[PDB]
């Protein structure tokens, strides 16, 4: 079984400067090697194959090298429409057992910029279904990693939280969070404040944004 | 003698069966000696006869002592005795390839004619039995034909051609319009 | 070039089978190989399997060997893949990919690995939920930010507008997630003046089609 | 190795169970040497379904080049050969000796052409099992040689004054046996198998396909330009098999420098026939049974009970 790695897994790279994109192979794969780029919903998309051969429709600032058992996608200048990931994929072996490595992001380099943290209360909709879920939303930030953390009256809470974040935005290259704790009505009623605990590189201290409930 | 009845147009096989269930040395000729298609080893060749291009075999039964002659698209010059020489013997069979057609190809009305004529090779005298979708019957030989058609005869009719004992079926459509007196 | 269509969206049981197809149009079907490719969400690229057209001989990844099948109809210029005995884990968007190799018809075969023409891809989720449609709650209210919460739905996907696509601007609808129920949720908020609130109405539009529900929650102060 | 004196054997080159047993070794020699990726054979013995076996393989490239084979006398049997330098390998020879083996013999896979095969000591040999039968092969025997040069680039060359007085002595040689009244006519294949169709080999371990009309495309004794002949040809990666019924696959050439000059000693050709008061006969390339191959170089030998 021939393993494909890819580094880094992600790639920050300012507009219009070049970036340089790594693929391992565990063993030879001579030249048998292609290059996919994806984007968000779409389909995979051919740029590279015989190591170093493009692709029809495949400007001239995609170039691939190498072979054996390493290889490189260089792009010259970054364009907006460059910014996605990019897949490996050797096809050397026969029987054919082709294998694809596990993908490295390109994403959009700029400055920090801190998040805007609001919090929702649950509906009385909701609450009047038996559920109580609470919503902690961080706004337009930079770069992607953040920390989220909820407190029910000052005491840590782990294992009732889910965290869902957005595509980076295609006109202010910011992401943004979703962060919900969900628990039962009982449970809801049982406490007194609920505050999220937000922490990014754009806040000198810890952000928490809370309401008592009720 | 074995005879085999060809639908023009159509696809027909005829068949040779060597004594043993192993792929040895066969070909099919006609009444002229003229070569047909035969085997080399374990391919396939073809003669210079005018059936060459609509002419072929099936491989996949070769290692079975079968050694068909699939002949595709007939047509009435088709018409022909095939010999298969395999194994020191000789398999002989007459083909009759006949066509039958409607006059016309337009909507006929009711109470106009039609007529269908039966092509055929040279030497046959074939008799023709058809049936409308009302059960309206005709028979003759080169020719058959309807005076006066009635709406009931629309759709398909089934005409069936005797020759050697050995019988063909065709199938024609014909649409007879209907109006509002 | 040739252009490949698959089959809708499919949803099953664990344990089931599915068959999802492609329509190749545009080019010599024959001198094509087909392949299949998926992605679970989240996740990269993972190739399963390869069918050399003109011969109809098909090879397979090893950790699919023995449930899956791909096949070709030359009459239709279609592709098949058929994954038997579904698992949870196999829920996944499907591609259909193919190359050209060459005038295969005279003998002429490059065997090419690397895949130039993809399809749009079939969700194929594997789970024992039923198909329900989403409750609908709001996320009430210099700038202001409020939301809808669509909660306990099944499958994906759900589609969620704003104003019936009035508004669009500063509006971010999440990625759904499976909660430990087994059912989807996901939240869409928009950001608008705060001073906007009382003179103007917003409106979250979700749909969702596999269960054919329409909702419209008014998000309001108070 | 030992004439024999006042023997006089019998000899019948069509039934000769030599042929049988070098066409089973030629044929395992291919399998641990030229693998293909893919092998596809028939398998419809049940009543019902067809089925076909399929076997997938790693396939190596391999420069494939022939070492000539000889064939030795098997446990409890000897190896009579005939000495006569015209030998037609049918009635009694009386000029015969004993062997341990033949001499040795290239295993070419080929199509209509023989190549690097023996040359009759004297003039033009034409041999047939059935001469009456249009449908029996005919081996032709030069006895003068005459260079094929082919390149993986997509051709080969053949000089086209040595082909043309070929062609004369070969027409020579037909009407000599079909009629010295008749107009001696060559013509490209009529059809088949491309294998069959094209001259066909395998050079350098890979398939060319050859366009053989120019080389039979001429009419002799009817009524009364460049300087070589180049035909077209064509490597090919999904072949039908000659070994039995079936189909297999190999991987694209990884040489660009594919060549291999080989000398043409021999031909395999069959006649039209049919009922015709046409005084001519039309003569095409054949081939596709490599028994004819081994039968061009094993007419002279005979093996016998000990
Ligand atoms: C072989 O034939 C010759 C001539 O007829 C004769 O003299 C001789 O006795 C025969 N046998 C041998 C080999 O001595
Ligand atoms: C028989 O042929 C051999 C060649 O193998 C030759 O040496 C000899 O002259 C011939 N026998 C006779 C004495 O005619
Ligand atoms: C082969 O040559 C011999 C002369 O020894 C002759 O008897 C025979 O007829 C020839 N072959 C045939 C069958 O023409
Ligand atoms: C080859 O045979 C032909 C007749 O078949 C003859 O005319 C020619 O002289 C021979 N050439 C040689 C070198 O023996
Ligand atoms: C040779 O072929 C002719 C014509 O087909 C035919 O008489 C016979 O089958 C063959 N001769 C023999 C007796 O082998
Ligand atoms: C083929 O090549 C040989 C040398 O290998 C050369 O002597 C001969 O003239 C060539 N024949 C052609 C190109 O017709
Ligand atoms: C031999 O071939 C030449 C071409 O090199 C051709 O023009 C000529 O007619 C032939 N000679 C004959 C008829 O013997
Ligand atoms: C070879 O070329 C001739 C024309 O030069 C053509 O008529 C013939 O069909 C070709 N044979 C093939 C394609 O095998
Ligand atoms: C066959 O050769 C003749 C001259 O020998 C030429 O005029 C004709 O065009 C050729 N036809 C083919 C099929 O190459
Ligand atoms: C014929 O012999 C030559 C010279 O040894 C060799 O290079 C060539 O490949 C041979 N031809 C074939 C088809 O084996
Ligand atoms: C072809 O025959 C000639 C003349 O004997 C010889 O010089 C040449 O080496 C041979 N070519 C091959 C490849 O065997
Ligand atoms: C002889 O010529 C006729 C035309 O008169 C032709 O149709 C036939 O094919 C020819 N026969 C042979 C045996 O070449």
């Amino acid at each position: 079984d021939i393993v494909m790695t890819q580094s880094p897994a992600t790639l920050s790279v300012s507009p219009g400067e070049r970036a340089t994109l790594s693929c391992r192979a565990s063993e030879s794969v001579s030249s048998d090697l292609a290059w996919y780029q994806q984007k968000p919903g779409q389909a995979p998309r051919l740029l590279i194959y015989g190591a170093s051969t493009r692709a029809t429709g495949v400007p001239a600032r995609f170039s691939g090298s190498g072979s054996g058992a390493e290889f490189t996608l260089t792009i010259s200048s970054l364009q907006s429409e460059d910014f996605a990931v990019y897949y490996c994929q050797q096809y050397n072996n026969w029987p054919p057992r082709y294998t694809f490595g596990q993908g490295t992001r390109l994403e959009i380099k700029r400055t920090v910029a801190a998040p805007s943290v609001f919090i929702f209360p649950p509906s009385d909709e909701q609450l009047k279904s038996g559920t109580a879920s609470v919503v902690c939303l961080l706004n337009n930030f930079y770069p992607r990693e953040a920390k989220v953390q909820w407190k029910v009256d000052n005491a840590l809470q782990s294992g009732n939280s889910q965290e869902s974040v957005t595509e980076q935005d295609s006109k202010d290259s910011t992401y943004s969070l979703s962060s919900t704790l969900t628990l039962s009505k009982a449970d809801y009623e049982k406490h007194k404040v609920y505050a999220c605990e937000v922490t990014h590189q754009g806040l000198s201290s810890p952000v928490t944004k809370s309401f008592n409930r009720g | 003698k074995k005879v085999v009845l060809g639908k023009k147009g159509d696809t027909v096989e005829l068949t040779c069966t060597a004594s043993q269930k192993k792929s040895i040395q066969f070909h099919w000729k006609n009444s002229n000696q003229i070569k047909i298609l035969g085997n080399q080893g374990s391919f396939l060749t073809k003669g210079p006869s005018k059936l060459n291009d609509r002419a072929d075999s099936r491989r996949s039964l070769w290692d079975q002592g079968n050694f068909p002659l699939i002949i595709k698209n007939l047509k009435i010059e088709d018409s022909d005795t095939y010999i298969c020489e395999v194994e020191d013997q000789k398999e002989e069979v007459q083909l009759l390839v006949f066509g039958l057609t409607a006059n016309s190809d337009t909507h006929l009305l009711q109470g106009q004619s039609l007529t269908l004529t039966l092509e055929s090779p040279p030497g046959s005298s074939p008799s023709v039995q058809c049936r409308s979708p009302r059960g309206k019957n005709i028979q003759g030989g080169k020719t058959l034909s309807v005076s006066q058609l009635e709406l009931q005869d629309s759709g398909t009719w089934t005409c069936t051609v005797l020759q050697n004992q050995k019988k063909v079926e065709f199938k024609i459509d014909i649409v007879v319009l209907a109006f509002q007196k | 070039e040739v252009q490949l269509v698959e089959s809708g969206a499919e949803v099953k049981k664990p344990g089931s089978s599915v068959k999802v197809s492609c329509k190749a149009s545009g080019d010599t079907f024959i001198r094509y190989s087909f392949t299949w490719v998926r992605q679970a969400p989240g996740q990269g690229l993972e190739w399963m399997g390869r069918i050399i057209t003109i011969l109809d001989v098909a090879h397979y990844a090893p950790h699919l060997q023995g449930r899956v099948t791909i096949t070709a109809d030359k009459s239709t210029s279609t592709v098949y893949l058929e994954l038997r005995n579904l698992r949870s884990d196999d829920t996944a968007v499907y591609f259909c990919a193919g190359v050209y190799e060459g005038e295969a018809d005279e003998g002429e075969y490059d065997n090419n690995g690397f895949l130039k023409h993809w399809g749009q891809g079939t969700l194929v989720t594997v789970s024992s939920a039923s198909t329900k449609g989403p409750s609908v709650f709001p996320l009430a209210p210099g700038t202001a930010a409020l939301g809808c919460l669509v909660k306990d739905y099944f499958p994906e996907p759900v589609t969620v507008s704003w104003n019936s696509g009035a508004l669009t601007s500063g509006v971010h609808t999440f990625p759904a997630v499976l909660q430990s129920s087994g059912l989807y949720s996901l939240s869409s908020v928009v950001t608008v003046p705060s001073s906007s609130l009382g003179t103007q109405t917003y409106i979250c539009n979700v749909n969702h089609k596999p269960s054919n529900t329409k909702v419209d929650k008014k998000v309001e102060p108070k | 190795e030992v004439v024999l004196v006042n023997v006089t054997e019998n000899f019948n080159w069509c039934k000769n169970d030599m042929v049988e047993q070098m066409h089973e070794d030629i044929i395992s020699l291919w399998d641990q040497s030229l693998k293909p990726c893919v092998k596809l054979t028939p398998l419809c013995v049940g009543a019902g379904s067809c089925n076909t076996s399929v076997i997938t393989q790693a396939c190596p490239k391999v420069s494939f080049e022939p070492i000539p084979i000889h064939y030795c006398a098997p446990a409890g049997f000897a190896i009579l050969k005939c000495n006569n330098k015209t030998f037609n390998g049918t009635g009694p020879c009386t000029n015969v000796s004993t062997v341990q083996c033949t001499h040795g013999i290239r295993p070419v896979v080929s199509s209509q052409l023989l190549l690097n095969g023996s040359l009759a000591e004297e003039e033009v040999v034409i041999r047939s099992c059935n001469f009456t039968d249009n449908a029996k092969t005919i081996i032709v025997q030069l006895n003068t040689s005459v260079e094929i040069n082919c390149t993986g680039a997509g051709h080969c060359n053949i000089a086209r004054a040595k082909w043309n007085n070929t062609l004369k002595q070969i027409a020579s040689k037909l009407r000599e046996q079909f009629g010295n009244n008749k107009t001696i006519i060559f013509k490209q294949s009529s059809g088949g198998d491309p294998e069959i169709v094209t001259h066909w080999f395998n050079c350098g371990g890979e398939f060319f396909y050859c366009n053989s009309t120019q080389l039979f495309n001429s009419t002799w004794f009817n009524s009364t330009g460049s300087d070589t002949i180049t035909l077209p040809c064509r490597i090919k990666q999904i072949i039908n098999m000659w070994q039995k019924v079936g189909k297999m696959m190999y991987a694209p050439p990884i040489s660009g420098q594919i060549r291999c000059s080989s000398n043409i000693t021999g031909l395999l050709l069959t006649r039209d026939g049919g009922n015709s008061n046409n005084e001519s006969e039309i003569f095409r390339p054949g081939g596709g049974d490599m028994r004819d191959n081994w039968r061009s170089e094993l007419y002279k030998y005979k093996v016998v009970k000990i």
